[PDB]
RNA sequence: UUGACAUUGUGAAGAGACAUAGUUUCUUUACUUAUUCAAUGAAGCGGAGCUGGAUCCACGUUCUAGCAUUCAAGGUCCCAUUCGGGGCUGAUCCGGGUU
RNA sequence: GCUUGUGACGGCCCGUGAAAAUCCACAGGAAGGAAUAGUUUUCAUGCCAGGUCGUACUGAUAACCGCAGCAGGUCUCCAAG
RNA sequence: GAUGGGGAAGCUCCGUUUCAAAGGCCUGAUUUUAUGCAGGCCACCAUCGAAAGGGAAUCCGGUUAAGAUUCCGGAACCUGG
């Protein structure tokens, strides 16, 4: 096995920031916040913030990556896209 | 239960 | 008849230049707004030998005018330029050895090197060691400059073409006898496969127009 | 170098690691003297413009 | 405030890094953007023969607004209300419809048979040969016509995306006077006003720098 | 290598042809818009400033192997003062041509 | 003493004698962080894991090529008195 | 040696970053017009090519008919979390 790359496993993979989550879900900020309120997705705190955010101490909103991945399959998101097309 | 297509949901929270 | 070496060289193959150890192409800066209107300062960091070239090269570092970083350029070193020297390039640069000036900003009798054939080609004339170009005169109405080339030819160039003040360093090189096939061998090992040369008379009639007897 | 502590890779000074002590001293001296000379040049030029 | 200081930046040559500036003039656009802009520029720069160049003189804003107000009262029967008419006719087993005529072949036939009261021709038709014969045909047959800006506007008139032409043939008694007044207005504002200048060549326009060069050279010749 | 035709456009001035109303033919001299060459980070081109100093210039950079980066500090109107956030400037304007 | 490694030096060139992955340091300072409590996984100790393919033997007057168990050919390391 | 492009009747050929819209990242209650994404940043090229070039980290003792820095016993180290 070759040497693995840092900042890819552990906190770095376990936590996803708000910008990354919005980009991955391909929605707007307003739609994303409303989806989180509907499903009960809540912000989270890594024990190692620098390890989670590539060494930065900047204040960041983090979520569970598996929570966002499960949020990808919510049919209300498809309803949001339908409403945009209708508008 | 097992996947038949490439995109699946399978509904486990 | 059989294809001769004069025709065989154009296909490339074993006649391509030997460029592993070369320092890089020796060019002036790209002609930009700073050199077109004012001047920009660089610093001579090192003077190095380039394999296959008689003239030494100088590595000159400038600041990037649009981004916080450094830019390294590879000049041909003029005689007298030393490490740690400040070099000034542009329209408003002073008449000092090592500076890069447009031809219209220098008076008659100025000695330049690495002169641009056209404004922006980054140096084409008087680049070999000990060679230089002399400014014969100006035609300000046509924005033109008459110069004398190392071969003796007189040329007319745009006055916006640039040049480096002074003479290419390394002069007097060809005055020393090589004395030896081995020294010619090492000279051409760093340039290209054109040595040794077999005389066409020495060949059979098939190999050359001159062969046979 | 990634297997050793920071003590082994630096010294307790500005540019410790990258630059040696005499070169650091030279850039300190030059920075100070050149900034003072810049103040002098601005003063001289302002006087020259005021009189001219 | 004792803690604040003024540190003005020198943005001259050989000084501080240049600030960000609007470089919209220097943007390397995509090839399709460059093509469409250069195509419009070429259509300006080249000398344009009169049969094409006549399509630069259209109805003015007020006349076009009144014309479209008239035609919107005769927008044709839509697909949703067509189905309602059919069910009513099956029960009966409907008066004569009034609508805008559209379609290039149909309108050409109506002009040739002199059934067209007023013809609107879109100026931005490509390929332009589909409409470049229409003004001469209308003049030859004695049909009032007007060149209007917007095939998309004509498409809104007849429930389509675009429409090269539209025509009014029959109008209601409540709008006969409006139609006649509009025809007189079009004759006074479009056909008579642009009658001479439609016989002139177009596109004798130089670019900005070439114009500046010509102006400088002429000034230099006239005064020293 | 040399000539022709096609690619091939727009002016102006001078010599003709309709018998002294402007449809064409040729020389001179221009132009750019087709075509051709080259470069770039398509970054500062072209013109003008009731811009400034003296037709020209930015008086923002030349003893020295330093430094130059976080929407730029400062100035001035606001907000609703709360950890700060906006706009005008700082850094003139215009263009239908990246050079 | 022999062999080998290495240092500080000298001679030589119209010859001045690879690249990249990768690792570190500095400059900078967006930021974050304590009083009845913070910070620091470049100090120590403690926890978990490390897949796939090769691996026998000859390397030559008989294990390779030369129709062969052919006096030919075929790159290299160690090396006592 | 592909792609973007351009040659060639065509099998295919040029060329290797150009001649391309060639993709990553940050912030947001965007002063709300009521259920539609806004403000910004940074930038150059696929891939293959070395069991003698570069390169993270392992040693001793024992053991077999035939294996061994790989197994057993003991003692370490590297990398990632
Ligand atoms: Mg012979
Ligand atoms: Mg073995
Ligand atoms: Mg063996
Ligand atoms: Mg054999
Ligand atoms: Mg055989
Ligand atoms: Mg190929
Ligand atoms: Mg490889
Ligand atoms: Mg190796
Ligand atoms: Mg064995
Ligand atoms: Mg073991």
């Amino acid at each position: 096995m070759r040497i693995k790359k840092k900042n890819t496993r552990g906190n770095a993979r376990n936590f996803i920031t708000r910008s990354q989550a919005v980009r991955k879900l391909q929605v707007s900020l307003a739609d994303f916040r409303r989806l989180c309120i509907f499903k009960g997705i809540y912000p989270r705190e890594p024990r190692n913030k620098k390890k989670a955010n590539k060494g930065s101490t900047a204040p960041t909103t983090f979520y569970y990556a598996k929570d966002i991945q499960y949020l990808m399959h919510e049919p209300v998101l498809a309803k949001f896209r339908e409403h945009k097309t209708f508008a | 239960k097992k996947s038949t297509t490439s995109w699946s949901t399978a509904s486990v929270r | 008849g059989r294809v001769i070496r004069n025709q065989r060289k154009g296909a490339g193959s074993i006649f391509t230049s030997h460029t592993r150890l070369r320092q890089g192409a020796a060019k002036l800066r790209t002609l930009d707004y700073a050199e077109r209107h004012g001047y920009i300062r660089g610093i001579v960091k090192q003077i190095v030998h380039d394999s296959g070239r008689g003239a030494p090269l100088a590595k000159v570092v400038f600041r990037d005018p649009y981004k916080y970083r450094l830019r390294e350029e590879i000049f041909i070193a003029n005689e007298g330029v030393h490490t740690g020297q400040f070099i000034y390039a542009g329209k408003k640069a002073s008449l000092n050895v090592g500076n890069v000036l447009p031809l219209g900003s220098v008076p008659e009798g100025t000695i330049v090197s690495n002169v641009e054939e056209k404004p922006g080609d980054r140096g084409a004339l008087a680049r070999a060691s000990g060679n230089y170009v002399i400014i014969i005169g100006h035609n300000p109405d046509e924005n033109k400059t008459r110069v004398r080339l190392p071969s003796g030819a007189k040329k007319v160039i745009s006055s916006d073409a640039r040049g480096v003040i002074g003479v290419i360093a390394g002069g007097g090189r060809v005055d020393k006898p090589l004395l030896k096939a081995g020294r010619a061998f090492h000279k051409y090992r760093l340039k290209r496969n054109s040595w040794p040369k077999t005389r066409g008379v020495a060949m059979n009639p098939v190999d050359h127009p001159h062969g046979g007897g | 170098y990634a297997t050793v502590s920071k003590t082994h890779k630096t010294v307790s000074r500005a540019y410790g690691g990258s630059r040696c002590a005499n070169c650091v001293k030279e850039r300190i001296i030059r920075a100070f003297l050149i900034e003072e000379q810049k103040i002098v040049k601005k003063v001289v030029k302002e006087q020259t413009e005021a009189a001219k | 405030n004792p803690l604040t200081h003024s540190t003005p930046k020198n943005f001259g040559i050989g000084q501080a890094v240049q600030p960000k500036r609007n470089l919209s003039r220097y943007v390397k656009w995509p090839e399709y953007v460059r093509v469409q802009r250069q195509k419009k520029i070429l259509s300006i720069r080249l000398k344009v023969p009169p049969t094409i160049a006549q399509f630069q003189y259209t109805l003015d804003r007020n006349t076009a607004a009144e014309t479209f107000k008239l035609f919107n009262k005769y927008r044709p029967e839509t697909a949703a209300e067509k189905k309602e008419r059919l069910t009513k006719e099956a029960a009966a087993v409907s008066p004569k419809p009034y609508a805008v005529k559209y379609g290039l072949n149909h309108v050409v036939a109506l002009i040739e048979n002199k059934k067209a009261k007023l013809v609107l021709i879109a100026n931005d038709v490509d390929p332009i040969e589909l409409v470049v014969f229409l003004p001469a045909l209308c003049k030859k047959m004695g049909v009032p016509y007007a060149i209007v800006k917007g095939k998309a506007r004509l498409g809104t008139l007849v429930n389509q995306k675009t429409s090269a032409v539209a025509a009014l043939t029959e109008v209601r008694a409540e709008d006969e006077a409006a139609l006649a007044k509009l025809v007189s207005t079009i004759d006074a504002n479009f056909a008579d006003k642009y009658d001479e200048v439609k016989k002139h060549w177009g596109g004798g326009i130089l670019g900005n720098k070439a114009q500046a060069k010509m102006d400088k050279r002429a000034k230099n010749s006239d005064s020293a």
